[PDB]
RNA sequence: GAUGCCGAAGGCAGGGCUAGUGACUGGAGUGAAGUCGUAACAAGGUAGCCGUACUGGAAGGUGCGGCUGGAUCAC
RNA sequence: ACACCAACGGCGAAAGCACUCUGCUGGGCCGACACUGACACUGAGAGACGAAAGCUAGGGGAGCGAAUGGGAUUAGAUACCCC
RNA sequence: CUAUAACGGUCCUAAGGUAGCGAAAUUCCUUGUCGGGUAAGUUCCGACCCGCACGAAAGGCGUAACGAUCUGGGCACUGUC
RNA sequence: AGUAACGCAAACAUUGGUGAGAAUCCAAUGCCCCGAAAACCUAAGGGUUCCUCCGCAAGGUUCGUCCACGGAGGGUGAGUCAGGGCCUAAGAUCAGGCCGAAAGGCGUAGUCGAUGGACAACAGGUGAAUAUUCCUGUACUACCCCUUGUUGGUCCCGAGGGACGGAGGAGGCUAGGUUAGCCGAAAGAUGGUUAUCGGUUCAAGGACGCAAGGUGACCCUGUUUUUCAGGGUAAGAAGGGGUAGAGAAAAUGCCUCGAGCCAAUGUUCGAGUACCAGGCGCUACGGCGCUGAAGUAACCGAUGCCAUACUCCCAGGAAAAGCUCGAACGACCUUCAACAAAAGGGUACCUGUACCCGAAACCGACACAGGUAGGUAGGUAGAGAAUACCUAGGGGCGCGAGACAACUCUCUCUAAGGAACUCGGCAAAAUAGCCCCGUAACUUCGGGAGAAGGGGUGCCCCCUCGGGGGUCGAAGUGACCAGGCCCGGGCGACUGUUUACCAAAAACACAGGUCUCCGCAAAGUCGUAAGACCAUGUAUGGGGGCUGACGCCUGCC
RNA sequence: GUGAAACUAAGUGGAGGUCCGAACCGACUGAUGUUGAAGAAUCAGCGGAUGAGUUGUGGUUAGGGGUGAAAUGCCACUCG
RNA sequence: AUCCCGUGUGAAUCAGCAAGGACCACCUUGCAAGGCUAAAUACUCCUGGGUGACCGAUAGCGAAGUAGUACCGUGAGGGA
């Protein structure tokens, strides 16, 4: 399950460093900072190298995502990491291509997938690399396919069209019990580089739209508000006309 | 544990001239205005914080 | 004579068991006659009963399952 | 959830179990002497199973439907009836 | 029998405070009344409810551990007296 | 107003000396203080304060013959120590490029940037002021020089490596220390005594070497599995070789060879006519010349070394160069040209280097009861880097002398009482270590708990490896050090955080809960824009709002 | 212990925003100080002390801003 | 009106076109959508002459001597 190897060439130290500071150096994404140093594992999301026979040597921990990751070999000797599929065991064999068996960890275009399958690691764009359903226990069913377009039900529940020529991988993503963890203490959050958050109602009127009333503030604001002055609850922020809209059918519920 | 007045501590001259030093005033436009301004008043020393890269005053 | 060991009351301390008592409060029983209703016994006027959950001033009501110690009709 | 089959029928220790199929498996009964030769019956404590409702955690949610709301009925209706 | 009101009538609203708690960090009148602790108690603990003006995620009610917390009492101890 | 004060309550004293002048300057003898510093050294900083001679106007909280003050004259020596001639992190600048009234903003290669990687030196001596720098010994890097051996080497490129956490304990060791043994000296006016006092040191480096250490697969039998003993298995460890695929090396797959390997430390050289107790002689009585005995052993024992060695954990633990290896592609250079080796000789870039640095020299306007990273870590008691008393080493606080009123402050003690004090037991006093017995309600079953409460404790002999006997004292963890506890309630679950300099809490945070947004050219945030963050992430994820562990719940409009 | 499992002494193990306590970080109470020895200290006590720890060096964020476990706190004795 | 600009439409060549303070007629005046040009005018970090009902060391320049010095400030800056 978890045993540390030496470092394969896939593990580097190069990275953005200030978390949540942009160019201007300002904090943009709040609450980050602190927390253990990490190294970047170079995942292979594309899986674009076709028609060679890959073998899972080990299963390893990754700090960066909550899934697991597998070191896989080839006969050619190239080594990649892949996301760990759910139920896959060391010694297993995987392959990507067009005409391929359908089993755990194999990767194929959506032209060749039998309907009803459970998929992860889904490209929305040809050769761009896999994007959708990359987290622990995440999975998406391929419900129907018609014309040049295939239909999925994403782990958010949202049903959406994508291209039939985009690669994807069978099997759900491993390490399913990760959200069953209970951190138990403050320190355990801080280890993840997630700093403490101050409730709006608490800060002074200059600092935030629910500002100090005398004793304890109900929010008098006629509405719950962002730090920046927008309605906090149920105001849809999706760009009205965004290009994706023809593709999206039912919205997550 | 140290008094408020202690704002100026012992700090490596290297670090200071990497802040107020000469070669830094030369970078920005506003700095060049600085140096024209000081030359106008005609001060004996243009950059107070400065430092030899190597020499008797050198910080390693 | 002195002294060591063991030594009863006496002292302190926490325990176990029981006696009495206590502002207030929960129900039980008997009071012809009071109030509110009419749940049960006839198909008791929505069939009844058992377990159980929710709710109702109160007897209760409904749900889910079970049984006939159910009438009417089927024989 | 499984019409007809369904029956005063079958199996199960009881609870229960029924569209169809296949696989793993528990018993029951019957006919033979093939064999052991009383190894039996019950059971304090103890164990396992145990309708429905209920609860914890995660899913799922069409119909039905406690609670709840409206409409009536009624002296009243926190019920029967309806949505 | 004095009392109180499970019960009914009426008014008005979008609807009229349920569980639980309650003289409270909330109680004005007020040192409420009762019980306890003290020789004596405006504080303290338990309870009553007549909640000026508790109340259910501006959470309600419990709660072991914890606190240079706030608040009452007791033994030891002392120039605090 | 000739008033307050003269900057801690470590403490001075006397005899000489210099001098016009001495509580204050020098020396001697005592006494006292620090000793996880008030000691020695190094980073930063300061900038000549360092040393010598002269001076005593001002400075110095008094004095002053003195000085961190003033005047003159000196002083810092490196192939190896620290930086640069090497490499990259955060970060910075950024050719071209994108955007922008201008100034400029973003950003790629590049280039900067140590607090990190890489890389070679130690002992003794001299010494008014420097010493891993100068001198004498042995060392070591990098170049050049010759001999020999090969013919292609060099860069670009492909690779291996460099290269990495926390916690825990067990080893194996040294550094230090203590006691013996050896050697030398000793009479220190006392009742006794030599039981006393000193010495017993040596580095980097080079050769060797490694078990009772640590690691080296499985199976059977026993030793508690372990340290072990017999057998067997056939790569089964460091470590090597071969092959195969587009395939040099590498990675990867198959085949094969190897029972040892690891590294602190240790032995030997270095290393003795070094160093040194004393001994002899001179005294400008400051210091100096001369000769030198022994130089081993045992037991304590690290927080240092092996060591990124193990075992466990989740929060999963830098990059690049030097270094090792290597075909094709490109560029350049080519014969006494280049590269490869073991000897031998030779050769040796800048800058820092004084002094102070738990400070009268830095930072606090002061010669200010303060702040300031790192290194080294002796004795007796002690669990200890606490405390107490000491060594090495350094100091006696830059005003004294008296007298001994009130009063204020820092402290000791107080008859009888014991919270009567007071807003309030505020402040004091009390308790305390170790071993033994004992230990409640309540509970989330972890706790509560060192609950409470009790006993024992010194010094001698005797027994077993704790028990008995004696004996002092008013008192035995006799000093220092070192918990007061119990019963209730409110608030907040908890450790945490906070108003630098009047508030540390019941405020904030929190694990947990729940609502809403967001399908990746995401939502959100920052920018005029380019773009940046979010994220090299992808709904078990990212925003935002309220509440705040766990338990029971969360009603109506 | 049963056939599987549960349950319970034992040893080993060495978890912990565990405990006591120096260094170190703080700043709870008192006393002194108030033309201070000091523009926030000394004295005696006091809290944390393997962590949401402390600190060094070198960096980042800048005023229609920044940062904030949120006090209008902090941004060179200056901060609605 | 004249003049000059963003977005959009968009003419006429001298029998034309523009101006004459909405606009139209008539007359008068002029020839946009290409450039360049001296003098009279503004000023004093200064240079050379001249004058002063200007100062005379608290004045006159901040500065009659180390003056943008000493000193203060991290720095911009203050400044005898
Ligand atoms: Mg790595
Ligand atoms: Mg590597
Ligand atoms: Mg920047
Ligand atoms: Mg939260
Ligand atoms: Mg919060
Ligand atoms: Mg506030
Ligand atoms: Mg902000
Ligand atoms: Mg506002
Ligand atoms: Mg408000
Ligand atoms: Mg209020
Ligand atoms: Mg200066
Ligand atoms: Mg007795
Ligand atoms: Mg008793
Ligand atoms: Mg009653
Ligand atoms: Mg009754
Ligand atoms: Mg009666
Ligand atoms: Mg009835
Ligand atoms: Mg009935
Ligand atoms: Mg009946
Ligand atoms: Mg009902
Ligand atoms: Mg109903
Ligand atoms: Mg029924
Ligand atoms: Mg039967
Ligand atoms: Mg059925
Ligand atoms: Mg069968
Ligand atoms: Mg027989
Ligand atoms: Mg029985
Ligand atoms: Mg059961
Ligand atoms: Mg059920
Ligand atoms: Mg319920
Ligand atoms: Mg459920
Ligand atoms: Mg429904
Ligand atoms: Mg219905
Ligand atoms: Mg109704
Ligand atoms: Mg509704
Ligand atoms: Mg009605
Ligand atoms: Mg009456
Ligand atoms: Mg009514
Ligand atoms: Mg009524
Ligand atoms: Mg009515
Ligand atoms: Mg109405
Ligand atoms: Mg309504
Ligand atoms: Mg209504
Ligand atoms: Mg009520
Ligand atoms: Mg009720
Ligand atoms: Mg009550
Ligand atoms: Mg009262
Ligand atoms: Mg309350
Ligand atoms: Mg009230
Ligand atoms: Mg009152
Ligand atoms: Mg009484
Ligand atoms: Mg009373
Ligand atoms: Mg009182
Ligand atoms: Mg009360
Ligand atoms: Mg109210
Ligand atoms: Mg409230
Ligand atoms: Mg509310
Ligand atoms: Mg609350
Ligand atoms: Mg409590
Ligand atoms: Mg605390
Ligand atoms: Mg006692
Ligand atoms: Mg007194
Ligand atoms: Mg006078
Ligand atoms: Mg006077
Ligand atoms: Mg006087
Ligand atoms: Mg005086
Ligand atoms: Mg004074
Ligand atoms: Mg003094
Ligand atoms: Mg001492
Ligand atoms: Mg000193
Ligand atoms: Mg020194
Ligand atoms: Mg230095
Ligand atoms: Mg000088
Ligand atoms: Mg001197
Ligand atoms: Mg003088
Ligand atoms: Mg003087
Ligand atoms: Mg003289
Ligand atoms: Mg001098
Ligand atoms: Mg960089
Ligand atoms: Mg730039
Ligand atoms: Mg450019
Ligand atoms: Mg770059
Ligand atoms: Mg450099
Ligand atoms: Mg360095
Ligand atoms: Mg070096
Ligand atoms: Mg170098
Ligand atoms: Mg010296
Ligand atoms: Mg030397
Ligand atoms: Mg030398
Ligand atoms: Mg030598
Ligand atoms: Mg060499
Ligand atoms: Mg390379
Ligand atoms: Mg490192
Ligand atoms: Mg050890
Ligand atoms: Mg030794
Ligand atoms: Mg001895
Ligand atoms: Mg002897
Ligand atoms: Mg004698
Ligand atoms: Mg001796
Ligand atoms: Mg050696
Ligand atoms: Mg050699
Ligand atoms: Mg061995
Ligand atoms: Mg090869
Ligand atoms: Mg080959
Ligand atoms: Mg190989
Ligand atoms: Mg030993
Ligand atoms: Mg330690
Ligand atoms: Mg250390
Ligand atoms: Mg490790
Ligand atoms: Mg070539
Ligand atoms: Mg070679
Ligand atoms: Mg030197
Ligand atoms: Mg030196
Ligand atoms: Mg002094
Ligand atoms: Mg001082
Ligand atoms: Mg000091
Ligand atoms: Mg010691
Ligand atoms: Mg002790
Ligand atoms: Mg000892
Ligand atoms: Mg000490
Ligand atoms: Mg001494
Ligand atoms: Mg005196
Ligand atoms: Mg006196
Ligand atoms: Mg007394
Ligand atoms: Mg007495
Ligand atoms: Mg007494
Ligand atoms: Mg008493
Ligand atoms: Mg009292
Ligand atoms: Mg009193
Ligand atoms: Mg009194
Ligand atoms: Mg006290
Ligand atoms: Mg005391
Ligand atoms: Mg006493
Ligand atoms: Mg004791
Ligand atoms: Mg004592
Ligand atoms: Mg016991
Ligand atoms: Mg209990
Ligand atoms: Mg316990
Ligand atoms: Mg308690
Ligand atoms: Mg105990
Ligand atoms: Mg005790
Ligand atoms: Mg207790
Ligand atoms: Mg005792
Ligand atoms: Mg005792
Ligand atoms: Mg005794
Ligand atoms: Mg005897
Ligand atoms: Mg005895
Ligand atoms: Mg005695
Ligand atoms: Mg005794
Ligand atoms: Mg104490
Ligand atoms: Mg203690
Ligand atoms: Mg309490
Ligand atoms: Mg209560
Ligand atoms: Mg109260
Ligand atoms: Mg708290
Ligand atoms: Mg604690
Ligand atoms: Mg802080
Ligand atoms: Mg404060
Ligand atoms: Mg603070
Ligand atoms: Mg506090
Ligand atoms: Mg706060
Ligand atoms: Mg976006
Ligand atoms: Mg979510
Ligand atoms: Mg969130
Ligand atoms: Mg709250
Ligand atoms: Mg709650
Ligand atoms: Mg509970
Ligand atoms: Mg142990
Ligand atoms: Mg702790
Ligand atoms: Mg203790
Ligand atoms: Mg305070
Ligand atoms: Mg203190
Ligand atoms: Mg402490
Ligand atoms: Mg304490
Ligand atoms: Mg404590
Ligand atoms: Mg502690
Ligand atoms: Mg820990
Ligand atoms: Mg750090
Ligand atoms: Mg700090
Ligand atoms: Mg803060
Ligand atoms: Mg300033
Ligand atoms: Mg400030
Ligand atoms: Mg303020
Ligand atoms: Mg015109
Ligand atoms: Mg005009
Ligand atoms: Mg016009
Ligand atoms: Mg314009
Ligand atoms: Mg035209
Ligand atoms: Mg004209
Ligand atoms: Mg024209
Ligand atoms: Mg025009
Ligand atoms: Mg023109
Ligand atoms: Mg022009
Ligand atoms: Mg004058
Ligand atoms: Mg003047
Ligand atoms: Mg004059």
């Amino acid at each position: 399950q978890v045993k540390s190897n030496p470092r394969n060439n896939l593990i580097s130290g190069q990275r953005r460093c200030g978390k949540g500071r942009n160019a201007r150096g300002i904090i943009t994404a709040r609450h980050r900072g602190g927390g253990h140093k990490r190294l970047y594992r170079k995942i292979d999301f594309r899986r674009n190298e076709k028609d060679i026979y890959g073998k899972i040597v080990t299963i390893e921990y990754d700090p960066n995502r909550n899934a697991y990751i597998c070191l896989i070999h080839y006969g050619d000797g190239e080594k990649r990491y892949i996301l760990h599929p759910r139920g896959a065991i060391i010694g297993d064999t995987i392959v990507s291509g067009t005409e391929v068996p359908i089993k755990m960890g194999n990767a194929l275009p959506l032209t060749d997938m039998p309907l009803g399958t459970a998929i992860h690691n889904i490209e929305i764009t040809l050769g761009r690399g896999g994007q959708l359903a990359r987290a622990a226990g995440a999975v998406a069913k391929l419900i129907a396919k018609e014309g040049k377009s295939a239909t999925l039900k994403l782990p958010s529940g949202e049903v959406r069209l994508i291209s039939k020529n985009c690669s994807a991988t069978v099997g759900q993503v491993g390490n399913v019990g990760v959200n069953q963890k209970r951190l138990g203490r403050a320190g355990s959050k801080r280890w993840l580089g997630k700093r403490p958050v101050v409730r709006g109602v608490v800060m002074n009127p200059v600092d935030h739209p629910h500002g100090g009333g005398e004793g304890r503030a109900p929010i008098g604001r006629k509405s719950p508000t962002t730090p920046w002055g927008y309605p906090a609850l149920g105001r849809r922020s999706r760009k009205r006309n965004k290009y994706s809209d023809n593709f999206i059918i039912r919205r997550r519920s | 544990k140290a008094a408020l007045c202690l704002t100026k501590r012992s700090r490596s001259r290297k670090s200071l001239a990497r802040t107020h030093g000469f070669r830094l005033r030369m970078s920005t436009t506003s700095g060049r205005a600085l140096l024209k301004r000081r030359r106008a008043k005609g001060r004996k020393i243009l950059c107070t914080k400065t430092n030899p890269s190597s020499g008797k005053r050198a910080s390693p």
